[PDB]
Order: C-alpha cells, then structure tokens, then sequence
C-alpha cells in the first residue's frame, strides 16, 4: 500500500516512456518488485520484474524486445523505460511487489495511465 | 547374530518414591523377549539407527568400549553428540564434529559437561530436547550370551541440549561384545518393594496373561474369566460412490461478474 | 535476532526476579498465558526458556498461542497449550534507521506450516508455479525471506518491536529456577503452611524412617499424593501427615 | 476373556472372543463366542469354570485347558 | 506521540544553541514536560523539566550551570537554551512528559541531533 506511481501520459507510438515508483523500506525490502499492467477488459498482468538480490531481471514475452526493468537503492525506487510503444502498450501501469497478493497484505496503488496512440 | 532379551531394559521412569505398590505406566521400553542384534568387537563398528530410543548393553573383561556417537549426518554440518570415558573422567561434547568414517581410540560448538566379569547396561532416549541417560553396572560370569534375570536402572545424566539424533555409532579402543534393541511406547506394570526398589514388572502386551495382570493390577492370578480386551473388524478397504456428474459448478459466473 | 531465525537461552540453577520486568513502565506489553503477572515470584520452574527477535508492531498480536498468520505460521509459533509470558517494547530509536533497516528478516513463504517451537533457517528458492527455479529467481521462482525495511519515519504500525518470550516448564523434576523468596527455619511435629522448593502444601513434618534412592526428590501414597519430601538445605527426607480433623 | 487356572497352577490360557464367527478372528466355535486354546473335548464333567450356553471348562491331565 | 521537535545541528563548544518543541493540548496538560537526551552507547536521560503549575524547574546535575528550561502556554511549546555546550553534551535531544512512560501511552518523537566540535 506504501507506494506512489508516476511518469505516466500519452505518447506517439515509437519514442519512448519512462515509468517510475517509489516504496516505503516495507516493500523496497521484499525480495523482488515490478510492473504489472491492466488494460480495459483485461486481467492485470506482470510485465517485467526485478529481484531486490542479484539485481535479476525478467520480462513477459510481449515486451522481451523494448522494455528494460532496474531499481535504484538508493532512493528506494524503481524504474521502467518502455522503448517502442505501440498502441497495444495501452494500459493502467502498477508498482507492487513480484509476489503481489492480497494475502500478504498488498494493496494496490492508484496506477499511471500510459496511452499510446497512432 | 541376535538374541532374547529376557525382560530386561526397565528403569526408574521419574524421580518419585514409592514404596510398597504396583504401579502401571506408559512409557519407552525395550519390549519382553522381543530379540537384539549381537555386534561383536572381536574381528566392528557399524551406524546404527537410533529409532525412538535405543537399548544398550556390552559384556567386559578389558573394557574395550569407551564411548558412543549420537547425531544425524555426522557430516560436520550440524551437531552431533561425543561422549567418551577417558583416563580418570567423561567427557561429553556437542558439537559441528568431523568424524573418520570408522571412529576409534587407539590403545564453533554448543555444548560441554565433564562427570565376563562386567555387565553394563544403559538407556538413551530423547525427550523435549534432553538426552536422558540411565545405567546399570552388575557382576556377570557368563560370556556366551546376554545375561537373564531382573534389574531396573537408575538416572544417571539428564542433558540439556537441544539436539536432532536419528542415528548413532559406538566408540572402541584398538590394540568385547555388546549389544542393541529398540525401545517401545508400550504399558508395564511395575513393582515397587518396601524400600523403592523396582523389583519386578509385566508388559502388558506381551500376551494374554499378561493383558490379565495389568488388568487386574496383579501379580497373581486367581481361577476364572476375567474381561480383558475388546475386539473390533477393522475397515480393509474404501468405498466411494458419486452419480455421473461431469458439470462443473459456475461459481465465475457469480465471482467473475462484470456487474453487481 | 530476525525473526525468521529466533534466538534462544536456557535460564537455570537462579533467582528468578519477575517484579523486574512486570513492573518495568518501559514495556508496551506484558501477556502472561496459564499464568498471572503478578504471581511469577512465587513459582517454580524446572527452567525458562528465553526466546527472542524483531518483528513489526502490527503482527505482535500474533505472538500468542492459538494464532495464525505470517509470523504465527512461518518464523516463530507458540503451542496452543503455551505457558509463559509475551514481553515486548518498541525499538524504533536503536533498529530503525535512514533509508531503511534491512537486515531482520521474516519468511513470508513456506511449503508448510511450522510446529510449535521450529525454527527454519533454509533459503531455498520457493517454486510457485510448475517450472523448476533451479535456484533462480522468475516467473513463478521467489526467494522467501524479505526484508523489513524499518524507517524512523514509519506509523506505529510499522516501527520495530523486540519481543522476548518466556516459556515456563512445569513439571515433578526438582526446580532450578525459583523466585526472589527467603527461607524460614524448618519446624516439625506442627502443624504448618509449607513450601519446598516450589512444592506446597498444609501439614505436619515429621521425620521419616524410609530411603530414597540418591535421585528421588519426593515420594508418593497409593493415592498418588504427596507423602513425603527432601528438604532442599538439608538433605533428608521427611514425612507429612495431615493436620488432624473430625466431625463433631 | 481370558480363561485362566490360577497362576498358581499354570500360565498357560484360553482365549474367549464372545461374539464372533472363528473365521473372523485348537479351535472351537461356541454359542457363547470363539474358544481358542482349550481343548474340546466330548466327555461330560462337573463345571469348573463357566464359559456360557452349556459350556465349561478346566484344567486337566500332559495337563491342559479343555472344554 | 503527538510531538514535534527542532533547533538541532552542529555547533562549535561555547556560545550556546536554542532547542524547541510544540505539543497538542494533550501532553501540553501533563503535570509537567522536560528534555531527555541520549548519547551513542547510552540510556536515555532526563536533562531538565518544567512544570505546568508553578513553572517548576529542575537540572540534572551535569547541566545545572549551564542549561535553561522554559514553556511558553500561549503556543503550547517547551523550550531549553543550553549555554556554553560541550563535547560531551553530543546527544539526541527528545521532547517528552517528565513521567514520560509507555505505560501512559507515551511514544518518543524523532529527536534532533545536537552535535558539539571541539
Ligand atoms: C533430524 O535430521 C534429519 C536429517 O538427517 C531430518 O530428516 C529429513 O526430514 C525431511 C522432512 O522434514 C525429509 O524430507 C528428508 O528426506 C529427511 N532426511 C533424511 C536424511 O532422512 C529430520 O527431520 C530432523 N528431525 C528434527 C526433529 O529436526
Ligand atoms: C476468476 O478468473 C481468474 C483468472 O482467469 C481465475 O484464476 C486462475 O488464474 C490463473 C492465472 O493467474 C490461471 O492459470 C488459472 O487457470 C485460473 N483458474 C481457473 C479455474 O480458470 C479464477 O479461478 C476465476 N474464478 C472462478 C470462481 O472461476
Ligand atoms: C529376531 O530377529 C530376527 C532377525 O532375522 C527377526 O526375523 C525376528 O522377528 C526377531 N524376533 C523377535 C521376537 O524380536
Ligand atoms: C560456525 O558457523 C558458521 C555459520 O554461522 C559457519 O560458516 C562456520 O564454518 C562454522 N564454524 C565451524 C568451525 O564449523
Ligand atoms: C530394605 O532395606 C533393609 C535395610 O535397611 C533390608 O534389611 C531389607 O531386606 C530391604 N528390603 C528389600 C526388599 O530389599
Ligand atoms: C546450604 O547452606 C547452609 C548454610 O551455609 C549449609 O549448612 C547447607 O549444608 C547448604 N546446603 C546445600 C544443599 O548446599
Ligand atoms: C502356591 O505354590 C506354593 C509353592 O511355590 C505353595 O506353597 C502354596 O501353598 C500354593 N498355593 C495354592 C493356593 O495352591
Ligand atoms: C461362521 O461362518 C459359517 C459359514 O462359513 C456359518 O455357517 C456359521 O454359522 C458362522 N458362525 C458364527 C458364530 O457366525
Ligand atoms: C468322543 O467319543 C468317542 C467314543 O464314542 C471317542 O472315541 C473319542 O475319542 C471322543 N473324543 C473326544 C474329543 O472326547
């Protein structure tokens, strides 16, 4: 729940996007975080994650070629920079922990719109 | 080579006196006449399991057998118990151990404590976390097997330690005889003469008669029947049966709902 | 300690001070279970067993018998027959820090629940879906142990707690930890409020006639009750007869 | 139940399961349940001691429970 | 816990250095107020007090020549202005009701950092 979300907006596709978080030391802390994203009529999906050990990074098959996943210690953040968008990109992007649950007491965050048109 | 244990393996269950009475309690034992493996030191030291507890006994003249081994892997990576009888002390460790594959006394750690013609017999058994340790020393003069009659042991050591044992391996010096059985949670009744002493002792799931004495609460038995037991069939089998029903309920048709 | 990994300390062969403790105003919490608070110096124990970690405020709730959730289930349980005491203060001026405390550690996951009293210190990779992690973390691969994180900065609920836990064992073996109480010379053929090393009852002491064995540190009648004990100074053993009593 | 002389005499016993077919559990099948261990035999006695539905059994001559 | 403190930072010993503190009517109504301070290593101690009937004070003996405690009711605030500081006056200072306890339900604050150069 202690969580923010931003850098979110409409974009031509192409160019690119930077999305970014900031978490409390409660969710920084857990063993890896990402982005999960929610379009209209559609399930919320991971779509790229980063482990809080090794710095280990892994990406859902429809983004593997344009998007790349780090996180900053220093700051307690975490950053996604979507290169390429295309309009299929469009969704609710969200911060939360890779194993994001209800049952661990996570809650999830207001998201950033990222819109990508023509 | 294995042999009878002719009731032997009882000893004092608690520090409680009591005098003059039968007593009936549920506890560990080595069972009545069940049989114990016969390991002779003269051309080993074999792993042995330690089960629920373990029923030690060995036979001397030269008192070859100095100590004992209690642990799990034995692998240094954990701890592992050391107990060995030497020069004029005993000394007991625990702990992160490297031990040779065939242990022998030529002729970080957690824990410390420092204390034929002879008969010795001892208990170990593992209980919230304490080693529980109870003997016997009598005179014997018989070498080809394991001494009958009847002897309870005392507590000789309670440890405080904490440790995970499941197997275990005896330690002998090189230039006799010992054997090994398993304990039980089993019922004896166990008899208490004027002066504390336990004197004698029936396992009460020996057989039938037995079953009577405890039942009884006696050592002897008078003439007739007496209602001992309750015999029940038990289920060998399950059984379950359900109509052709290949449709599955539509819960995400009420929980996946668009609207409420 | 984390509380993933708890410590624990045998207390033995002491004076046991409770009001110490009980009547420290430092502490957020006191629960005794089995037991009152206040009546901790007159016992007995054969020992106490100390355990001790870090865990956030919200979840001290859990440090209780007959609870459930991540702590309750995964780092620290308690037996639904507990007897003992749950102390515990807030540490947010010593474990907090800037930027965030991540070095005490809870296990979120695990394969199953622990039992009363285990500890599991193992970090292998928890699989969460089908595919084989390999000791790599993924999709569906997650590594069980997370970090606190705790910030000066944080609510109430989120500031550190350290929590020690008293467990009491009870039981007819002669105690090793007593209370701050003082002796009173012995007096026989009275008839008497006693105590013997935790052991008590109203009769009167005689001496005995009969032999314990070197270990025996009471005896026992046909009823099961008390019928003699070892005085704990000197060692010999007397009798206790019931103060008389009759209709009229 | 356990048919038993006195200890005095003998340790050996019969057995009594009082309410059941012998195929279910020196074996004799009685109105009064299945008889293991005693002997039976087609002579008459006195009763000693009493099993049930015309039923005794002792101790006898080589010595052994019979019924 | 409802409690704000300032006035910390790095001083040179000698001249002085002003602390304060606001407080909610809550714990501005309590008998009586002071600072604690605790330095590396060491238990938290009562420094001075002031309290709320009679305008009261107190020092702890290491402060007695040079420390000053006041309040100020118009603004529910506690003031100490310590004078001539020395190294060995490097603690965190705390804003708290002189029977500060959990016991009441009292919380300590974030402190401030009062360090003293040579
Ligand atoms: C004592 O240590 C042994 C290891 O020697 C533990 O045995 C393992 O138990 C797990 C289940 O928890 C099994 O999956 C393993 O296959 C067992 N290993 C072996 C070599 O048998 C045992 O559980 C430990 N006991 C206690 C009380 O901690
Ligand atoms: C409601 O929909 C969800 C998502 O479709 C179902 O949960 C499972 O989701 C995982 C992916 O996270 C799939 O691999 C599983 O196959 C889904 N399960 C099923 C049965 O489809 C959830 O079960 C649905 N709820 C109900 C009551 O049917
Ligand atoms: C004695 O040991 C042998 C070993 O082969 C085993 O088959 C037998 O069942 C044991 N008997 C008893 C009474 O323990
Ligand atoms: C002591 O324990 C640590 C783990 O905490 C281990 O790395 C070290 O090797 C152990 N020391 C010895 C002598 O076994
Ligand atoms: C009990 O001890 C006495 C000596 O005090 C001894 O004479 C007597 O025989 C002992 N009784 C038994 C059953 O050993
Ligand atoms: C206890 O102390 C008294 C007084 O010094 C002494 O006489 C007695 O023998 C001691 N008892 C034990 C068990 O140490
Ligand atoms: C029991 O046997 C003993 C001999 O061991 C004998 O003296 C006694 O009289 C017998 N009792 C009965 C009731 O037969
Ligand atoms: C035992 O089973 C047989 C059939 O095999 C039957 O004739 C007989 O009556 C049964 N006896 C009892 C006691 O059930
Ligand atoms: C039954 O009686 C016959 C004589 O009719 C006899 O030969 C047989 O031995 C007797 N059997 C038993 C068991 O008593």
């Amino acid at each position: 729940v202690q969580l923010v979300e931003s850098g979110g907006g409409l974009v031509q596709a192409g160019g690119s996007l930077r999305l970014s978080c900031a978490a409390s030391g409660y969710i920084f802390g857990r063993n890896a975080m990402g982005w999960y994203r929610q379009a209209p009529g559609k399930e919320r999906e991971l779509v790229a994650g980063i482990t809080r050990r090794g710095s280990i990074t892994y990406y859902a098959d429809s983004v593997k070629g344009r998007f790349t996943i780090s996180r900053d210690n220093a700051k307690n953040t975490v950053y996604l920079q979507m290169n390429s968008l295309k309009p299929e990109d469009t969704a609710v992007y969200y911060c939360a922990a890779d194993p994001a649950s209800p049952a661990y007491g996570d809650y999830w965050g207001q998201g950033t719109q990222v819109t990508v048109s023509s | 080579a294995y042999t009878n244990s002719f009731t032997r393996g009882v000893y004092y269950p608690d520090k409680v006196f009591r005098s003059s009475v039968l007593h009936s309690t549920q506890d560990l034992f080595l069972p009545f006449f069940s049989n114990v493996t016969w390991f002779h030191a003269i051309h080993d030291n074999p792993v042995l399991p330690f089960n629920d507890g373990v029923y030690f006994a060995s036979t001397e003249k030269s008192n070859i057998i100095r100590g004992w081994i209690f642990g799990t892997t034995l692998d240094s990576k954990t701890q592992s118990l050391l107990i060995v009888n030497n020069a004029t002390n005993v000394v007991i460790k625990v702990c992160e151990f490297q031990f040779c594959n065939d242990p022998f006394l030529g002729v970080n750690c957690t824990f410390e404590y420092v204390s034929f013609k002879n008969l010795r017999e001892f208990v170990f058994k593992n209980i919230d976390g304490y080693f529980k340790i109870y003997s016997k020393h009598t005179p014997i003069n018989l070498v080809r097997d394991l001494p009958q009659g009847f002897s309870a042991l005392e507590p000789l050591v309670d440890l405080p330690i904490g440790i995970n044992i499941t197997r275990f391996q005896t330690l002998l010096a090189l230039h006799a005889a010992y054997y090994v059985g398993y304990l039980q949670p089993r019922t004896f009744l166990l008899k208490y003469n004027e002066n504390g002493t336990i004197t004698d002792a029936v396992d009460c799931a020996l057989d039938p008669l037995s079953e009577t004495k405890c039942t009884l609460k006696s050592f002897t038995v008078e003439k007739g029947i007496y209602q001992t037991s309750n015999f029940r069939v038990q289920p060998t089998e399950s059984i379950v049966r359900f109509p052709n029903i290949t449709n599955l309920c539509p819960f995400g048709e009420v929980f996946n709902a668009t609207r409420f | 300690a984390s509380v993933y990994a708890w410590n624990r300390k045998r207390i033995s062969n002491c004076v046991a001070d409770y009001s110490v403790l009980y009547n420290s105003a430092s502490f957020s919490t006191f629960k005794c279970y089995g037991v009152s608070p206040t009546k901790l110096n007159d016992l007995c124990f054969t020992n106490v067993y100390a355990d001790s970690f870090v865990i956030r405020g919200d979840e001290v709730r859990q440090i209780a018998p007959g609870q459930t959730g991540k702590i309750a289930d995964y780092n620290y349980k308690l037996p639904d027959d507990f007897t003992g005491c749950v102390i515990a203060w807030n540490s947010n001026n010593l474990d907090s820090k800037v930027g965030g405390n991540y070095n005490y550690l809870y296990r979120l996951f695990r394969k199953s629940n622990l039992k009363p009293f285990e500890r599991d210190i193992s970090t292998e990779i928890y699989q969460a879906g089908s595919t084989p992690c390999n000791g790599v973390e993924g999709f569906n691969c997650y590594f069980p142990l997370q970090s606190y994180g705790f910030q000066p900065t944080n609510g109430v609920g989120y500031q550190p707690y350290r929590v020690v836990v008293l467990s009491f064992e009870l039981l007819h073996a002669p105690a090793t930890v007593c209370g701050p109480k003082k002796s009173t010379n012995l007096v026989k053929n009275k008839c008497v409020n006693f105590n013997f090393n935790g052991l008590t009852g109203t009769g009167v002491l005689t001496e005995s006639n009969k032999k314990f064995l070197p270990f025996q540190q009471f005896g026992r009648d046909i009823a099961d009750t008390t019928d003699a004990v070892r005085d704990p100074q000197t060692l010999e053993i007397l009798d206790i007869t019931p103060c008389s009593f009759g209709g009229v | 139940s356990v048919i038993t002389p006195g200890t005095n005499t003998s340790n050996q016993v019969a057995v009594l399961y009082q309410d059941v077919n012998c195929t279910e559990v020196n074996v004799f099948q009685t109105r009064a349940g299945c008889l293991i261990g005693a002997e039976h035999v087609n002579n008459s006695y006195e009763c000693d001691i009493p099993i049930g539905a015309g039923i005794c059994a002792s101790y006898q001559t080589s010595q052994s429970i019979i019924a």
